[PDB]
């Protein structure tokens, strides 16, 4: 890994972050010939301070067991490097991991670090802007599409930028992803990422530039910081800064969550928590863009005219009836039928409708007789439809939730 | 307790009427279903619990007839008892090793406890006692036809807590299945039994348990449930003579030609059993 | 003219970096050593040598992650006579304690290469040996699809589909871009007690040209 | 030593129902899935394990069918030992250990570069079409430690595949076998092991699994007679005509094999 060695060389001539301490073969990292070869390397800081979740003492290269040794050579001789190179290598890394200096962040399973090839403000900007808590004027600039220099011309977009993500197991250490792009390209892709995510907020207090750590949590079994699949954490981070497709595994993960969810009076929230949260909708929208190349709006589209999207709207309205009928409701059709209806419509919708009648009927006997307004809407929606489909493919099952989220919001805007 | 000397397989059928066979902890408390097809589901775990209960009831704790996964128990105490009865004291929570007399503490637990002897148990918890597999296995149960669960709204004329905030009634609800018919599969293997001592007497007990387990299970939410058929295949040697799926194909279930509309009784269906290959013999218990 | 062009592709590949042997991480691209290893899988005799000249990269770069259960140690040499002179069982128990090891892997997902190499006689070869005859044998086998064994992309669990090219090299994904790799493994010196060698790697037009590994100056 | 005299390739089909075929150490315990395609994935060591198990169980320490690698299925009994310049030792072990004779292994010490590779080789197995796992919540009536006791109950998790069909490829090299003595009787036993490998695998997690079809390609010559990657194309699997919506049974699919070149023979054992 040239990067670390060069980093240390860069600033070791400076009065900080570098200290002078420290057969014959070819030094791999430097490529030089006939230099002493180290038999073992200095240790790496573990623990909370160092790599979170690791052993107190950790290493990158180790050959403890016979199964790990090849061509009859032992210990670190399996990978020759000079003593000074190993020292500087380790030193740099150690320095970086220091929380005292703003160059570290934690994401689910893994700790991430970054640096610039040359001294630049980029380092500063990235630390917060990749996972939000000038602040956001440059964020709306990259989301809009304009170049970074526009807001800050000083930024030499030609400067190189490094990123590294590590995760541990016992005393041994692993690598999940690594990236080396330039400034210019790098935040261009980050801008693109934000565009896709854009959704109308459900409440005024919600995030506008959602933090990546926020989003991952939402997929957890019980919203716990653990229970996050280490594979999705690695996949989404690489997909963000490389600009490639999202991993295929992502969508059924989300849908699973929505199936498994139920309200939690035990948490004693004033509102009965929504199943299709602000965050979850955002993830679904983004996936349909890159992967499926669909068109989907930022807000409610009354002219969409698609069976999956229509049926999502329909479910919203008929839910509203229930809510009004029984203030302070026990459970709602959201808590039980939402998984069935979105996968297999023709088996459930028949009865759903029937129920709705009673709600309407009761709302019609009391004062405040605008069951009427809901009754019209149903009619309108229905007309566009020919038949209920028996089954829907996953791609059909995103659109249904988007139609529901948009239509439900539409009604909140009233009340 | 000598081990059995043949391979076995079996099929089971049972009904439900105006009841909830197994509540889902996530779906409020609706019956479990396949979201994509509407078919019903039952966990093997349920069946196992039923069996354990029946055994307990019938035997009343006779020697070698205790059950281990028992109401509100702290499990590691039984491991420490097994260790102590084997004259020894346990290792710490890491336990990457075997216990200090693996044979005696495992055999101590195998001997005394019936359900361990039958099913096995994960037991490398903080008091180690080793690990067991168990010779008897079974899979999920699936309804032959889609089901239509429905909800019922009910009242109570009294309240529990003094915070009445108003002396008044109280609402509630129920979930039921009008009717449904289920199928299940299971296996038994001699080599495993050899390792545990699973003996023929156990097997007869097992059959009886299967036949009658439901009868002692009445409750508010259950409704009416009962077993209807039971077919057992016996191989003629220590290792089988035909693939399992082939045998399960000999049993066929179809609606009686005269019936129409939604099914409502076991009379709506017809069941048929074919002819087994020479290496197997078919017998019907019930 | 002389030499051969061969094409190979597959769904999986892994060229383990020497440093990350325990926690496998693959090179960005095939190294020459694996290229030589593959060729000898079609035809080889003690009387000849293989020399690699160039590699063509035809697809973009992609990475994916995998995890597995593994073993910690190798099997020791037994003594036959004692074995039946005193009958004892022999085995390695996988499941027991520290024997069990878990290893991760980062690997490539979609690959395609064309490699240019030629033929050479070695000192051991007898006077009757000729490079052309072996080259023709290689051509026949490659056309027929025959082989001494199934080729692999690094590890035996990654088979490779191969073909013989009789025409022009197609274009490449980064035909108009240049890239830097840093130092990479050239080859392993078996004769001087298993000593590795390294060289500087650079990619432009998706073609990489290593120096000749037989050259003495590289052996320093 | 006498050995097979023809190259071989084979294809196998098997399916699962309401079970977990291969868990993921990484992603909690979810079944493996391909990020590229959404197809299910099963590694090959998982199958080699099974094969070893079945052979050990069936043969019960016959003269030349001992197995080296164990998982505490081991048993205590008398064992045969046929008797047989470390090449002498290498031959000796290869004579009476089957798994080494078929797959090969690595020893602790090498006089010089040298390998024991073995003639059999395999690859990953993948689904025919995308799969979506189910999630199951369960309860337990009891607790492990005295500490957690404070009525003494806890939740749990299960992962299941409603249904799935899998394919796998493999190769056999005659020239390698000639360096190990792998002979025909071994090949017949190998076919049998492939057919019946799942019949002893029953557990809590796996549900029901079984093999369905097995096609064998037998080559005319010591070396092959056609490119392998083209033979694998002759096999084609597609959904039955009437079948619609999610698959739930083997009857939902149709399988066909084209005509093979002249130099090879196509056999069906399942």
């Amino acid at each position: 890994l040239q990067a670390l060695h060069g980093y240390y060389q860069r600033m070791s001539a400076d009065p900080d972050a570098g200290m002078p301490p420290y057969l014959c073969g070819q030094c791999l990292i430097t490529g030089e010939r006939q230099k002493p070869i180290a038999q073992l390397h200095p240790s790496i800081k573990g623990g909370r301070d160092g790599v979170r979740g690791a052993q107190a003492v950790a290493s990158i290269v180790s050959f403890n067991n016979t199964a790990f040794e090849s061509y009859g050579k032992e210990q670190s001789i399996n990978a020759p490097v000079s003593q000074e190179a190993a020292f500087s290598y380790v030193t740099a890394l150690n320095y970086l991991l220091n929380p005292s200096n703003r160059q570290k962040v934690t994401i689910a399973d893994a700790t991430v670090v970054f640096w610039a090839e040359r001294s630049s403000p980029a380092e500063d900007i990235f630390a917060g802007m990749f996972d939000p808590p000038r602040m956001h004027d440059l964020l709306v600039a990259i989301r809009s599409g304009k170049r970074a220099t526009d807001i800050m011309p000083d930024m030499d977009e030609s400067v190189r930028f490094h990123v590294l993500g590590l995760s541990p197991n016992a005393a041994r250490l692993s690598v999940r992803f690594w990236e080396v792009d330039t400034v210019g390209h790098m935040l261009d892709k980050v801008g693109r990422h934000y565009r896709e995510l854009e959704i109308i907020p459900q409440f005024n207090n919600e995030q506008e530039f959602p933090s990546l750590s926020t989003l991952l949590r939402q997929t957890a079994v019980l919203n716990k910081t653990e229970n996050i699949s280490p594979v999705l954490a690695g996949g989404l981070f690489r997909a963000m800064l490389t600009g490639g497709p999202y991993p295929q595994s992502l969508l059924p993960a989300v849908l699973g969550r929505i199936r498994a969810e139920h309200a939690r009076p035990e948490d004693k929230s004033r509102y009965r928590l929504e199943v299709v949260t602000y965050y979850r909708a955002a993830l679904i929208k983004a996936y349909l863009i890159r992967n499926r190349k669909l068109e989907v709006p930022v807000s409610l589209d009354p002219a969409r005219t698609d069976r999956p999207y229509l049926l999502g709207r329909l479910f919203a309205v008929l839910e509203k009836a229930q809510e009004d009928a029984v203030p302070g409701a026990n459970a709602t059709i959201k808590d039980r039928y939402l998984a069935s209806a979105s996968a297999n419509p023709g088996q459930v919708f028949h009865m759903l409708l029937k129920n709705a009648s009673n709600h309407t009927a009761k709302l019609r006997k009391d004062p405040e007789r605008k069951a009427i307004h809901y009754e019209i809407m149903m009619q309108e929606i229905i007309d566009n439809i020919s038949d209920f489909p028996v089954t829907m493919s996953s791609d059909e099952q995103g659109l249904f939730m988007i139609g529901y989220y948009h239509q439900r919001k539409a009604l909140f805007t009233k009340k | 307790m000598t081990a059995i000397a043949n391979r076995y397989e079996f099929v089971l059928l049972f009904d439900v009427e105006n009841g909830n066979p197994n509540g889902d902890p996530d779906a409020g408390n609706m019956p479990r279903i396949d979201p994509e097809t509407g078919h019903g589901l039952v966990t093997d775990v349920c069946l196992k619990r039923k069996i354990r209960n029946h055994v307990a009831l019938t035997k009343e704790g006779a020697e070698r007839f205790n059950i281990y996964i028992q109401e509100k128990a702290i499990l590691n105490e039984t491991h420490e008892r097994a260790y102590t009865a084997c004259d020894l004291k346990p290792e710490p929570k890491k336990l990457p090793k075997k216990v200090e007399d693996a044979k005696r503490v495992t055999d101590w637990m195998c001997t005394n406890f019936y359900d361990i002897r039958t099913f096995g148990a994960v037991m490398t918890t903080e008091v180690n006692c080793g690990q067991v597999r168990g010779p008897v296995q079974m899979a999920f149960a699936r309804s032959v036809e889609p089901v239509v669960p429905q909800e019922v709204s009910i009242t109570r004329m009294a309240v529990t807590t003094k915070a009445e905030a108003e002396d008044n009634r109280t609402m509630g609800r129920k979930h039921i299945v009008p009717y449904g018919l289920y199928v299940a599969h299971g296996f038994i293997s001699a080599p495993l039994a050899e390792k545990t001592g699973f003996s023929d007497e156990d097997l007869t007990l097992f059959w009886d348990a299967l036949v009658n387990m439901f009868e002692h299970d009445r409750s508010a939410a259950r409704g009416l449930m009962s077993s209807r058929k039971l077919i057992v295949f016996k191989h003629q040697n220590r290792l089988g003579n035909a693939p399992a799926h082939k045998l399960f194909d000999l049993v066929k279930v179809s609606r009686a030609e005269g019936s129409s509309g939604p099914a409502r009784s076991f009379a709506d269906y017809a069941v048929t059993v074919g002819q087994a290959p020479e290496g197997v013999e078919v017998k019907e218990m019930l | 003219t002389y030499g051969i062009r061969l094409r190979v592709w597959g769904d999986y590949a892994c060229f383990t970096r020497p440093e990350m042997k325990v926690e496998r991480v693959s090179y960005d691209v095939m190294p020459p050593s694996a290229a030589r290893g593959i060729l000898e899988a079609i035809h080889w005799k003690p009387a000849i040598r293989w020399i690699v000249d160039r590699i063509h990269v035809l697809r973009p770069i992609v990475f994916d992650n995998v995890r597995r259960n593994e073993v910690s140690s190798k099997i020791p040499k037994p003594n036959p006579a004692t074995a039946m002179r005193d009958r004892k069982p022999l085995y390695f128990l996988v499941d027991d304690g520290s024997n069990r090891q878990q290893r991760a892997a980062t690997l490539l997902r979609n690959v395609d290469y064309v490699i240019e190499a030629h033929f050479e006689l070695t000192d051991k070869a007898g006077a009757e040996d000729n490079a052309g005859k072996h080259l023709d044998i290689f051509r026949r086998r490659a056309r027929a699809g025959q082989s001494f064994q199934q080729p692999c992309l690094g590890c035996r669990e990654f088979p490779a589909s191969f073909e013989l090219l009789e025409g022009d090299v197609p274009l490449s994904c980064y035909a108009g871009e240049k890239r830097d790799l840093g130092y990479m493994l050239l080859d392993i010196d078996f004769e001087r007690d298993m000593t590795p060698l390294f060289f500087k790697a650079v990619m432009e037009d998706g073609v990489i040209t290593p120096p000749s590994r037989t050259s003495p100056e590289v052996r320093a």
